[PDB]
RNA sequence: UUUUUUUUUUUUUUUUUUUUUUUUUUUUUUUUUUUUUUUUUUUUU
């Protein structure tokens, strides 16, 4: 805020913009109010009520999500293992010693305080084995709206078609509309998470197969650390050295933004990847929403950098393109060129020594390794204009790109560097 | 929630005036019907006048029409009502009502609070 | 004005244009007139006669917008939010402590002072859920002559059948023509953006899903500040230093003219965004028609700067299409070899040192900063005239550019510079 | 004399009023004006000029 | 014998409309038409 005035009359003028607060929710925030997570349920009917309840109702258009929790909740309550090391997350100690973990010690368990429904018979425990593994399945069948990629339908079909020869759909075609809704209930996405974050731990379990559909759960909302992982691995480079190629502001503040010291982000098995069905947190602090020039930056380095999955990310709304693509360029061109290959094992202890009697200048070359310190200072003597061997190196990298979607970096990468 | 106050009320001589008040309580910042009833002795409670939110339409029983007049004032959040050329057939404790909305029914059961209601006796 | 002569015969001409006034109404002089807006609605009919009124209307094409706003009333009258601070807007304190506020105590209601209309029965309190969010969806939904952008009603469809799944579109074909009158009634515009007014400072209401519809109410006629948003949030520099580098008088008097100090424009939650349909104005200070020029360049300027929303900006008549495009072009080449890439994080203490013993005199460069005072010297060192670099770049920007709507800006920037 | 700038004035309407039959502001009785600001107009990135006649 | 604008008049002369608008923009979301159970030549002895 500073001031600004109109020279052809000394009058003053105030540039502002209308304002979103639009918060950041972080995880452990929620834990220091509540040290605990309820998951609202109806213990009054009984199990062989609630398979023909959600049978019938799953074979006509009308059902109950609270007749699926409560069904999901017996169906799923008898499940079990054993820790072979504790386990707490959060202030949060749901395991104690050697003794048995189920799927529900993660939550504590309130009742709801119903719906009318209808029942069936001639249901018996073999459709317990693989109903939950059916409603969990529609979770992540019903958050895509595309038409093909719906049609993991057919996967979740296949894998209970494993646990039952004779498995077809008891959804009627407008069923791509009922599962829809079953993302809006709180409890609904309590019982997912409580599932992946169950099956995570114990990994060969019999019914891991569960973890199926909700899998969707985990890091949802959470692309930009996951662009952070990806960046960190197509570069080979470290945490704190990819953290140094940071060269635009705004990545530096949503690059502070992910890394809170107390999140358990680096914990293998915590509550933090599920802090959006659990209910921890309303709006992510790792989404590519709120985190956009990272996921940006990051993506189209990585694509440079011969990635796969940069292919189809989807380019964001409202940043600097031109900067971030330029840092996005300096670093892919840094990374490309100094492959820094190194010599690893020997024979007869005979190692490359290198030649240190070169001295004819060879000056004005790019540095030999991957330190921000030398590239910045090189890219100056570039006069910060990108060299036209940086653009043919990234046109060589976006050529021959084909099959590319609208609206994504890689279409963005092609049409900027392929002419 | 809503509280009334009714203020006004007395004994007055037969062909007397008067003007009854009601002043309201709690949220007066939101949509309210205000009517105006009585209940004579051994009599059901009937209506008397309402009068919209705005303060433009307003409706009177057949028994009061030309005498009796209704209005309010939302910034002071009252409703004044006035009771000329009085009967001892309008002897009976009157009622200021309210019910949330944008216009006065001519019934009971459209109102949903009530004050304690002012005797008038003439 | 300044004398004009013939000068075969001294003749005096006095060269005169038709005037059209096309005033300017800013909100806030709306509330020194009056300190409440009215809401005129009739409270005389039921909500459960009102329910079979409009159901029985929707599905022929008769209806009475009298009827959908008495029943929008009633069927929104029970709905609240607690305040975690105080709300005041234009002197009008419309929250007070930790009292809950309605969706109605926004505005005063008034009585309308008759439609015969026609009832129905067996129409519960089930539909009383989704019927306001439909009557809501319908204002958006016919505000667009577009045919296939008019298909939003499949997506007030299918949030209605989110809510109840056996929901379809009560209205006929022929009702692409019911609803579009609906925008001409000021109590209904006056109810719209009391809700998307309200569910903005509620955001996580359970029925926040009614903004869906409502909430092209927003900024409704206020474009040229959005661009301004665009801009700023494009360029990456500040509210300030955009102002800077406004080139052109015309741009300078509509960025005056929306900057006013006293209209609640930088407020995250104030009356300002819904001037126009709560009728606080009639014409709008911040729309593209009275600022087309700034519309033109900021959206111009955006789209070299990569941005995908500009690719389909309007572009506005009668304006000095030459001095903004070149003011555009100026801009949009600065910040564009200007990326100002600056180390943020450091390992061992160590920054980036920049080289002073530069002294080989690297003049005739363009300068290293995006300061507008060095620019325009620098321009001026280019005879005012557009340099083939700042030409080719702006090619560079606008080429590989498909699908471009006519009209539009980005089919102007692509016929100008791709050639 | 013809109020041609006054905001709301008898001038715009002189042909239907029956104020004049043969208007002085049109494009028959000022060709080379027409073509000559319209043309330039184009030049200078026009679009209602590309239809102007 | 003609006549030699497949010119034509009466004004006129954006296949211009001003009522306000104007990304065939809505983002509550959330965005590899990724997903984990190993696996990972539409390899075989």
């Amino acid at each position: 805020s500073v001031t600004v005035k109109r020279i052809i009359d000394n009058t003053v003028i105030v540039p502002k913009l209308p304002a979103n607060e639009d918060p950041v929710e972080y995880p452990a925030d929620y834990f220091r109010k509540s040290k605990e997570i309820p998951l609202y349920i109806n213990t009054t009917k009984s199990l062989s009520d609630l398979r023909g309840y959600v049978y019938q109702g799953l074979k006509s258009g009308n059902v109950s999500i609270i007749h699926v929790n409560s069904y999901l909740y017996g169906a799923l309550k008898d499940i079990r293992g054993k820790l072979d090391k504790d386990w707490s997350s959060f202030g949060i100690n749901i395991g104690k010693a050697g003794d048995t973990i189920g799927i529900f010690d993660l939550v504590s368990l309130k009742a709801l305080d119903l719906p009318d429904g209808v029942s069936d018979a001639s249901r018996t425990s073999a459709d317990d084995k693989w109903l939950p593994l059916y409603l969990l399945g529609l979770y992540r069948v019903g958050r895509t709206q595309m038409p093909e990629y719906r049609k993991k339908l057919m996967d979740g079909l296949t894998n209970q078609c494993k646990m039952i020869n004779e498995q077809f759909e008891p959804l009627v075609p407008e069923g791509r509309d009922i599962f829809d809704v079953w993302g809006n209930d709180s409890n609904y996405t309590k019982i997912v998470a409580a599932v992946d974050m169950f099956f995570h731990m114990f990994k060969k379990h019999e019914c891991a197969s569960f973890r199926y559909g909700t899998i969707v759960s985990r890091f949802k909302d959470c692309a930009a650390l996951a662009t952070f992982g990806h960046l960190c691995k197509i570069t080979g480079m470290s945490t704190e050295d990819v953290t140094t190629w940071i060269l635009n502001r705004e990545v530096a503040d949503e690059m502070v933004q992910m890394m809170l010291p107390g999140q358990e982000i680096d914990k293998a098995d915590s509550y933090m990847p599920y802090l959006i069905d659990f209910g921890l947190s309303s709006k992510s602090p790792y989404s590519s929403v709120k985190n956009p020039a990272f996921h940006f930056w990051g993506q189209l380095t990585a694509l440079l950098l011969r990635s796969t999955r940069a292919r189809n990310a989807r380019q964001p709304d409202d940043i600097e393109y031109t900067s971030l693509t330029t840092a996005g360029l300096l670093y892919a061109y840094a990374v490309g060129s100094s492959a820094d290959l190194a010599q690893q094992f020997c024979v007869g202890d005979n190692k490359y020594t290198p030649d240190d009697s070169t001295g004819g200048l060879t000056t004005n070359a790019p540095p030999q390794g991957r330190d921000v310190v030398e590239w910045l200072g090189w890219f100056e003597d570039q006069n910060r204009k990108p060299t036209p061997d940086m653009m043919q190196y990234a046109k060589r990298a976006v050529m021959s790109l084909q099959g590319l979607r609208e609206k994504t970096i890689g279409k963005y990468a092609k049409s900027e560097f392929d002419k | 929630q809503v509280q009334l106050v009714e203020s006004g009320g007395g004994l007055v001589q037969a062909g007397g005036s008067l003007t009854l008040s009601c002043v309201a309580s709690g949220r007066p910042f939101r949509n309210y019907r205000l009517g105006w009833f009585r209940q004579a002795p051994g009599k059901e409670r009937e209506f008397v006048a309402a009068i919209n939110w705005g303060g433009v339409i307003t409706n009177y029983a057949d028994s009061v029409k030309g005498r009796f007049t209704i209005s309010r004032d939302d910034a002071k959040n009252t409703v004044y009502l006035q009771m000329n050329s009085l009967k001892p057939e309008e002897t009976a404790v009157y009622y200021c009502a309210a019910f949330d909305s944008t216009g006065s029914p001519i019934v009971r059961d459209n109102y949903e609070y009530w004050g304690q209601g002012t005797q008038v006796t003439v």
